[PDB]
């Protein structure tokens, strides 16, 4: 029974491999078991209770390490449904790769440390944690917003150092006799990165009166031009959604690709000659039609859309211009 | 070679109506709608774009040889038509079932006719196990 | 007199079920009374103002569950407007509801307490608070935000939670010696997340001039990414809010749902069986029209109706140039 | 039964007029035409996407057996037109007074004549108090 | 040489009273003359600058007052360009402006405390900063933002208030018994709020080893929901600024202004009573435009004026179309 | 050869002047030079590290005058490229640029220090940072924000300061007897300005219990408005990053140009005189169109395109609507 | 009164050709044009919308009568002229000068003839200091 | 001077048609069509309203000499001038080669003819390095 096996390993594979749906909440009852490890791994740490920490996570880890080896089985069987990944060297391929070596090392590390080693313990959870990305999907997408706003983030990146060690100097010259929280420029430093941030640990504040104006003056200011590269990127990050959502709707990559395949065939399929040119010139135009079909993908194609129709609407009453024109000889 | 060379420089007389060495939008057209096919304006434009590698809007001999001189390993195609095919694959996996196919890629596009899809299924559907993999149909395209 | 009790009844309704305007007024105060209870709650448990605090408590008790009888009453009884909610059946099911069989229990619970269950008092206090969202408006709102910014939502936890186990980890190996504050791995994580979340208590702080370089540099960028989700998230609900106010003005559903009737009751009303499929076909197509002028809403759709009218346009004019072909002839 | 497979076979013939057991948007647009109302293209389209239920843009008669097939009791258009006539009812309570619903339904949508109201009113206003509830009327609808 | 005087008259007007460009800055001096005020006050109540501080706030004072009574003066001398504020009658009404009596009677406060009332004089430095608004402009404003994302701000509040008591009350059983700082639940809702603020004084905080999982827990979420606020207004006032920035731009309001006043005019100017009726059922109709000219002025009133052009096109090809059929029969 | 020579040198200038792509790493690798003698500058404050701190900073030093005379020197060899520096006089123009007479100046004051500074040191190691803005992009774009939102940062700064005022004179009241923290109104208002800002650092707050109510009730408010500004600043950033990224796609600035171009010649290239005067008119024209192309350039201009069409459409058919009319009488 | 009554009729009777008591569209823009004012479909939707207090989109003479009884005091126009003229008020401090006024009003909106112009001066220009001011204008245009 | 004069009167009443001392649209218009260019309504309207500085919408005599008394100094054209050449100018470091003005100047805006391109050659490329420069071309512009 081929189809009924096949059935059930394709819904393993989308549910391991990049799921769409009710696949994420297993991933995240892996998550919360690996999430489980490092808190116990932390409380193994403490002396008060590493005993019975350890006595958990000794376990806990038995059972992580079964429920990975178990996973990585399920998955390599399971990416039998993509052609690449088909027989020995597809699915030796697909071990080959990056996140799939990764898992196999953090496992046989595993079996051997249960069969002093806690730093790999911590960096083997560590890695376990980082595989769910599998893409670098998260740091792709910050890369991106980040990117889109480089000279805002470097504008207010720059006005608020500036800020800091203005405030800072200032402040320690108002401070450097009377208060010990300010012995050197290096604490004044310590102090302004501290409050502009609003951390304010509280360690060092400015006692003198003329140290405190100075600072209640320069963090109203400050503290503004910190916490600006939050709100830039989180504004970022919204309106990046806003248009990704009202992008994925009109989904016009459906007719370039069957006008794509269509004209590959073809062109793949003396006048003759001239027949396999227009052919290839039409290839040609299927693949610049793909592409710009690719990259734009936004609402300013609908205005450039009404252009053409524009220009069309022109040319056309031009014909039924020149149609009527006759009609004044006739 | 010299006969692919004549064949080409036929074809683009062909083309070439006039006989000046210069193709415009005005030959292409007339001519390829003599072939049967009517185009677009914006469809000759983007012809001419695309084919136009010297800069004055109008096409020489060389530049069809250069043209024709392509083959099918470097035309890099790969990757434009795997992501198509992505958009295809609903499941995402990268096998297309003959009834999806049947149903979509004859009526979308550049239309075909009943002998395209059976050629189509012939040089496709190898094993003749309704989920065409494409992956091995590409790598053939490409030689 | 039925009509005028009707208008009096229809009137309570409206302002004790969902209201639209000046309404809400009255809720507010109703809050202000049961926020005043949790006041006094919290009060009551402070040793010093135990006796005053229970003192007015009492009254306060008594006044509260007086005004939440009183309005369950005249709730139940403006509930006749409802079509549903008539009669001895129909008002037995209004009472079904759950914020109902809740204020029901509520108000039990309080007048047997008032004739230890301070505890009591408190959980019944937050229920009658609870009641007042009595859809899961603000839960539905919030989950929908969150889920449309998912994948921004968490590579910002993702990142901020990398950065903080690397820089509380750097900081602890740089202050594991000389600075008590961080005595194990544990201590070093409090004070990253106390810190990178802007908190700073100032109980767990870097010493050690080495320590305070790494703390500087990765507060910078973890303060940032610990605030990435509140701008995230206010942008989305700003986002929402502009979109909602811009759909919200067509007001497309009235076409659309006379047109749904009209079809549905022609359909309930060899030649009679192809005029009833013709009207149960038409149904179907009322059916889809009221549909796609639910789920889309959007702006969007303009430019859908605009591409309508582009196409037709064509047509139209393919139409007249035919004419004009008649015209060549004669 | 018999008879009803016999009618609704009648119904199918003279919508499809060719014969040929394809019913397209030239033989339904042609028919309910000669019947008296008069068709859009989008319309037309909709109702082969709503009654298409094969994969090929025509119908067979089967798929009309099962469409007619089909009950006042399974269509489960009960919240549909409930949030249609909530979206009427602008108190929101759910009545519909008779002077509003006069305005309303008749001068806009699919319009009605006399009798059209009159019928409603009949069917709908069994207490005529006026203040006509819906929620028995859909209910007996669905009946 | 009444020409030259009324100009020096209008330039004071609009410098003094609601000013445009350059103006600003002679407010700002003001401001800052005020602000001194404030400043110096506050050093006035410190025993150790006592003497100093009020010796420079008595001169300071004297030159405030007379800038405000110069001010004052040149105001009611300016006020008569405005037509409503001429004459006797006419300057007293002005005068008599909520902010103008308000003026005048902290000038006359300020000369009889100058010729203990420490506490007046800090209301009345708080009073002429606040008569800088004039209008109420900066509170319309914020009032129209929060009404206008009233729900996202009511439920982030719910949800964050939620989680506050929630947070105090399970970090309050952690921490009852071995930490001093949570004596009663009072002081476990203070360490609460000032936490999920992140104000964090440091005065209580947990120590207990589940205490500060709960709270680490808790706070990666309240800190996110009370920062909400913040963000969602700031998104709610940036959006409302780019809006009214682009429809500032097409000013729709001349051509409608000028048809009020030429049919207002018009129907002020049997088949006399005709058109007398024409006429005013034409001033409706003015007023009307005039009134749609005002509520909408958004930029959806484009795709309305699209839509009316889209019918219209409908409508002008019928008649041709008509005319194409007549061509038929001849 | 100088083909060779100026495509060195213009890819030397580029990568020294405003660059595009990978030149930017150039620029980092010098930021962190001089990024690491500020550290290093700070660290020779501290009397411990003052020895190895000055040790390692004069090497640092040295290789960092030697490598802001090697980029000085091939800065003014690679303004060849611009006509306006070509020549002696050209390269001593270029010299006179304020940023370059800067960085002789610094770097004639740190061969002359080299061979007590340490204020000057810092002093010119600041402006060798702020040197690399360069243009006060980072201002102008700060200013141009603020601007724009000036109204709304207004309103948050005034709410803000009133609360801040208000807050901490109730606390004061609460507090001036029962906490040694609130001596003065000075304490309370350094308090409030601390704890709205959110930095808290713990050195005053209310201990009693009214005191501590009113600035639970006061902060939740205070914290908003204070981070208001941080909020509005990053949405509006955000929003200009949206408005520019889809501005720069149309890039309608070309055909203006060249229409300008050709005019500007033509105009300098009985019926001659009316020739002449038909060009300046078109020349008129000419720099009208490119202003009107440089201003607006937004998605605004293709509402105004449309209406352009719109009213061009009316026209047309207005146009065939009079054909038509003369095929009535024919 | 009964003259007053007598003449609203008279001219009601001249917009109602039919003779039914119910003025419509066609019968406004007929009798309107005939008058000499082209007007749009818009705008006599527009006066319909305005004009129909009833709930049927035709009118009747009760109406016609309750519209004419309306005077100068209480059409509210005041504020909403204000404003309008603010917006005319390039200075914003209430004043508008006499060449401003005879650029701006002539050529904009309905367009006014030099008989117009006379006149506006006349009953505006009162002082003939050129800045003509609007309030008491606009206080007399309300008596 | 008096012949200058003598000779902007004889241009202006060239244009001036009517002889009224107003010019319109319709007398520039048919003008400068009859000297063969054909314009549009915008570019009437634009040119009306910047040679329109009275309020009036119609020019006289006093304007064209102020006009034309502008000399190529006092124009202020240098700095449009100059990012107009930045935009054509894609490494941005001020010179233009010869190939790639060839190929878009003559292409674009108001099409130039081969006479055309060859003055602005000679009076551009003084050097005939192909690189043309411009902010002398420009700089012997405005003198
Ligand atoms: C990756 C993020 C989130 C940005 C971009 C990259 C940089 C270097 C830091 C972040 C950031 C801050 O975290 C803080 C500031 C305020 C100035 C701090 C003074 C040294 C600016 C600033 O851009
Ligand atoms: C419901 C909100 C508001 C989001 C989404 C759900 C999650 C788990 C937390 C919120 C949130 C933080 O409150 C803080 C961070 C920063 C990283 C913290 C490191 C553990 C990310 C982060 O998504
Ligand atoms: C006028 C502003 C800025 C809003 C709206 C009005 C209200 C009552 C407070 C502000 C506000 C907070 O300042 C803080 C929260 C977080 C919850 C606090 C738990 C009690 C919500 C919250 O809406
Ligand atoms: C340049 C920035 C970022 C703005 C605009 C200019 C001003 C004076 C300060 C900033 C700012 C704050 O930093 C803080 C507040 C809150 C009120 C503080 C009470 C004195 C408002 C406020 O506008």
């Amino acid at each position: 029974r081929n189809a009924f096996y096949r059935k059930l390993q394709n819904f393993l594979y989308n549910v391991l491999e990049r799921p769409r749906g009710w696949a994420f909440i297993y991933h995240a009852y892996v998550f919360l078991l690996v999430a489980s490890c490092l808190v116990l791994s932390v409380f193994s740490t403490i002396k008060e209770y590493e005993k019975s920490s350890e006595g958990a996570l000794y376990i806990l880890e038995i059972v992580t390490i079964v429920v990975f080896g178990v996973e990585y089985f399920v998955r390599i069987w399971a990416a039998g449904c993509c052609c690449r990944y088909r027989g020995w060297r597809g699915r030796l391929k697909f071990a080959r790769k990056p996140f799939c070596v990764i898992d196999i090392m953090v496992l046989i590390a595993s079996i051997a440390v249960l069969a002093s080693a806690l730093r790999s313990l911590r960096f083997l959870q560590i890695l376990r944690m980082i595989r769910m990305d599998r893409r670098g999907g998260t740091w792709k997408l910050l890369g991106s917003v980040v990117y889109a706003h480089s000279k805002e983030l470097v504008t207010a990146w720059y006005i608020g150092f500036l800020c800091l060690i203005l405030a800072s100097f200032l402040v320690y010259l108002a401070e450097k006799g009377e208060n010990d929280h300010f012995d050197t420029y290096a604490d004044a430093l310590w102090w302004g990165l501290i409050t502009l941030t609003t951390i304010g640990y509280g360690d060092k504040y400015p006692q003198t009166w003329n140290g405190r104006l100075l600072a209640a003056t320069f963090t109203l200011i400050g503290v503004s031009f910190f916490a600006l590269p939050a709100g830039i990127l989180g504004s970022g990050f919204a309106l990046k959604v806003q248009e990704q959502h009202r992008q994925k709707h009109f989904e016009k990559r459906r007719n370039p690709a069957a006008g794509l395949i269509q004209s590959a065939w073809r062109f793949y399929a003396g006048l003759k000659v001239s027949i396999r040119a227009v052919c290839v010139m039409r290839f040609l135009v299927s693949k610049r039609k793909f592409k710009e079909s690719l990259r734009p993908y936004d609402v300013m194609d609908v205005i450039e859309q009404y252009s053409a129709g524009h220009l069309d609407m022109l040319s056309r009453i031009k014909s039924l211009q020149s149609r009527v024109d006759q009609i004044v000889g006739r | 070679t010299e006969e692919q060379i004549a064949e080409f420089k036929e074809a683009f007389s062909l083309f070439d109506k006039d006989g000046d060495g210069t193709i415009t939008t005005k030959e292409l057209g007339t001519v390829m709608r003599s072939l049967g096919q009517n185009p677009t304006e914006a469809e000759l434009q983007d012809m001419i774009n695309e084919v136009d590698a010297d800069g004055n809007g109008t096409i020489d001999f060389p530049e069809f040889l250069t043209m024709m001189a392509r083959k099918m390993k470097d035309t890099d195609s790969e990757e434009e038509i795997r992501e198509a095919f992505r958009v295809f694959d609903k499941d995402g996996n990268g096998y297309i079932s003959a009834a999806e196919l049947r149903h979509v890629m004859t009526n979308l596009g550049e239309k075909l006719t009943d002998e395209e899809v059976d050629e189509m299924i012939r040089e496709a559907d190898i094993d003749g196990d309704g989920q065409v993999n494409y992956e091995e149909f590409v790598q053939m395209m490409t030689a």
